[PDB]
């Protein structure tokens, strides 16, 4: 998936929904 | 013509996702930059709202038939909209692997181990567990942290793990994919564009041709390392075996940055830590990130947005606000662009915002480009992008020029050799770990690891591939690689690889650019618009053209070479050549501490 990146970093999931 | 029939459909779609992708990016934003549970439901109904868009999305562009197109931008466009995802599941199972997802992402972040033999307050990763792997020096104790992490976090990760193999199977398979594995490797996919095509296997071939003639350079290190390991981890180092995993300076051996203080070649030279000058100086993390601005400028690029200094967070908020610290960049849309930083005022987090204000730059410079091109040109080139920009920033005639060392202390061969060690410690020591690394998931979605046998052939490679020995024997009831971030957070991993090629491979160009004189390792272009144009005109087109044809736009190649990171740190590889003379170059698996 993800079309487009908000961060450059990756985060955990649970940062995201 | 379908065609234009399509060409409609992309218009309609990126008005209402640039607004509902905003909207989501801003409550992540929020969110890490005030953790409430306010925050989260908000980030929660943002992306339920951006995924079913998504969704939908998908079907739609489903009905445009890819062989109708000849244009190639909106082939890209439509092909992205059509791959990636597509809920192939059942809602059953495309929630369970929800639910595996966030529940191994949960245990990790939520991760304690406490004393095997004194339990009384377990310790978390970060910042405990971390601090003993980063710091201490008795192998009793690097050696509890470690097993510990991987005797809980990776044994109740075990079983979810599998579960997640198969599910992430099945929707590769039902997304034409061989295997979960196949997909993360479509990222390099190039097709239709001649003389430019890419395959999703030509990756793991390259990736191993690259690889080795690397084993070289990393040979000799490993040699170097071992020795000065024996000199202080005493009684437990083979002269010709693998390094125990628990004494590489983190908690994987990822990196080898935190071995200097037990590997620097000459302890007399002062370290180039301008920490302190920083200090004297006082700069604030204004100035750090102002500083930073007044770098692109130079090559020719534009300031920041002022926007991005009323809304960006480049200090820690404080104990009114919980924010999760992890330097970071944004891209909203609408013009709208941060960094989200705790900023530390140090020579690293002097480093890193170079690094984070790379890639609002390349987010900036393909903002021109409709949504669905407004990304870097693969997973490796956002990366690469803010590297390059540390590799300039430590050049001392950077730090000269900038002020943080004073005009005097020349270089001489013995400070050069400090660092060309500094960093092979870090960008050459992770290439051969996240090869291996990755190698491993390559093989366990393509079946060939049974899980009967999956921690076997685990330590059976790092011996191998990396020279890193388990200074404990495991089970299968062990999941050593779920211990790490990137395993259990759902992520290709092999980025770092190609990242790491690309920016030497883009460095060396824009310092031939700079017309530099001495070597790759003292290039600042600090004061070079001509290559700041050369990068321009490869960051500005986002994922618009291939990768390969945007990697020739500056290099000249369609292909990572090594051959440019191989000149790079080439006068360490003869010195370490002569010290590993009468010392023994390479490992044996055989060797075992636990033998
Ligand atoms: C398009 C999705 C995206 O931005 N990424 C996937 N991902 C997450 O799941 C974040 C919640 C990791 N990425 C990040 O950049 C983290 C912000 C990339
Ligand atoms: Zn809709
Ligand atoms: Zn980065």
């Amino acid at each position: 998936a993800c079309v487009r990146s908000f961060c450059s970093s990756l985060l955990p999931r649970i940062h995201c929904a | 013509t379908i065609e234009e029939q399509a060409k409609t459909f992309l218009d309609k779609f990126n008005h209402e996702a640039e607004d509902l992708f905003y909207q989501s990016s801003l409550a992540s934003w929020n969110y890490n930059t005030n953790i409430t549970e306010e925050n989260v439901q908000n980030m929660n109904n943002a992306g339920d709202k951006w995924s079913a868009f998504l969704k939908e999305q998908s079907t739609l562009a489903q009905m445009y038939p890819l062989q109708e197109i000849q244009n190639l931008t909106v082939k890209l466009q439509l092909q992205a909209l059509q791959q990636n995802g597509s809920s192939v599941l059942s809602e059953d199972k495309s929630k369970r692997l929800n639910t595996i997802l966030n529940t191994m992402s949960t245990i990790y972040s939520t991760g304690k181990v406490c004393n095997p033999d004194n339990p009384q307050e377990c310790l978390l990763l970060e910042p405990g567990l971390n601090e003993i792997m980063a710091n201490s020096l008795d192998y009793n104790e690097r050696l509890w942290a470690w097993e510990s992490w991987r005797s809980e976090v990776g044994k109740q990760l075990r079983p979810l793990y599998e579960e997640y193999v198969v599910l992430k199977n099945e929707m590769a398979r039902a997304n034409h994919y061989e295997d979960y594995g196949d997909y993360w490797r479509g990222d390099y996919e190039v097709n239709g564009v001649d003389g430019y095509d890419y395959s999703r296997g030509q990756l793991i071939e390259d990736v191993e041709h690259t690889f080795e003639e690397i084993k070289p350079l990393y040979e000799h290190l490993h040699a170097y390392v071992r020795a000065k390991l024996m000199n202080a981890y005493p009684s437990y180092i083979s002269p010709i075996g693998c390094l125990p995993a628990h004494l590489l300076g983190d908690m994987w051996g990822r990196f080898w940055t935190n071995l200097y203080s037990l590997t620097v070649p000459f302890g007399q030279k002062p370290n180039i830590d301008v920490t302190d000058a920083m200090v004297d100086q006082a700069w604030d993390a204004q100035r750090i990130f102002k500083e930073a601005e007044k770098f692109f400028v130079s090559v020719g690029l534009p300031n920041m947005t002022q926007g991005f200094w009323e809304n960006s967070m480049l200090t820690d908020p404080g104990n009114v606000q919980k924010a999760v610290c992890h330097p970071t960049a944004w891209d909203l849309g609408k013009g709208d662009f941060r960094i989200l930083m705790c900023t530390k005022v140090t020579m690293d987090d002097f480093l890193t915002a170079h690094h984070e204000m790379g890639h609002i730059q390349y987010d900036m410079a393909y903002a021109a480009q409709p949504f669905l091109l407004r990304n870097g040109a693969n997973e490796g080139f956002h990366e690469a992008v803010g590297e390059i920009m540390s590799l300039s920033a430590a050049t001392p005639k950077h730090l000269k020029s900038i002020g943080l060392l004073s005009p005097d202390f020349q270089e001489d061969n013995e400070t050069e050799i400090n660092f060309l060690l500094k960093q092979a410690l870090t960008i050459v020591g992770t290439l051969p770990f996240t090869y291996m690394l990755e190698k491993w998931r390559w093989m366990v979605f393509k079946g060939e690891i049974p899980k009967d046998q999956w921690m076997k052939k685990w330590w059976e490679m790092k011996r191998e591939i990396v020279g890193v020995v388990e200074p404990v024997p495991h089970d299968e009831t062990y999941c050593d690689p779920a211990s790490l971030f990137h395993v259990s957070n759902d992520y290709s991993f092999i980025r770092y690889y190609t990242r790491t090629l690309y920016q030497f491979q883009f460095q060396e160009a824009l310092c031939q650019a700079a017309k530099h004189e001495g070597p790759l390792h003292k290039c600042d272009i600090s004061n070079s618009t001509e290559a700041g144009q050369k990068l321009f005109n490869m960051l500005r087109l986002g994922k618009s053209e291939p990768w390969t044809l945007a990697l020739e736009n500056v290099v000249g190649a369609k292909n990572m070479n090594v051959r440019p990171l191989l000149n790079y740190f080439e006068p360490l590889f003869t010195w370490l050549k002569d010290q590993n003379k009468n010392s023994f170059v390479g490992w044996s698996t055989d060797w075992s501490p636990y033998a």
